[PDB]
């Protein structure tokens, strides 16, 4: 997210044994980036 | 040419030149403020 010009990364990697879909549950996630980037964003793009 | 000249000219810089001919470091610092989160501040002074 990006609010008050601050990009946010928050994380979680609980183990999940079921491969078909996100198990119910609830899990909440850490900060883990907070660094100020100040570069607007509107699109997304993922790496393979 | 006669009207033609190198846009850039030399120091001479001679060991005994004197003051105000002599080389000098020039660092300037600007600060540049805008509407984002700022990353540089002053020492936060830790005490006991």
């Amino acid at each position: 997210k990006n609010i008050d010009g601050y990009f946010k990364i928050y994380s979680k990697h609980t183990p999940i044994n079921l491969v078909r879909d996100l198990p119910q549950g609830f899990s909440a996630l850490e900060p883990l980036v907070d660094l100020p980037i100040g570069i607007n964003i509107t699109r997304f793009q993922t790496l393979l | 040419g006669f009207n033609c000249y190198f846009p850039l000219q030399s120091y001479g810089f001679q060991p005994t030149n004197g003051v105000g001919y002599q080389p000098y470091r020039v660092v300037v610092l600007s600060f540049e403020l805008l509407h984002a989160p700022a990353t540089v501040c002053g020492p936060k002074k830790s005490t006991n």
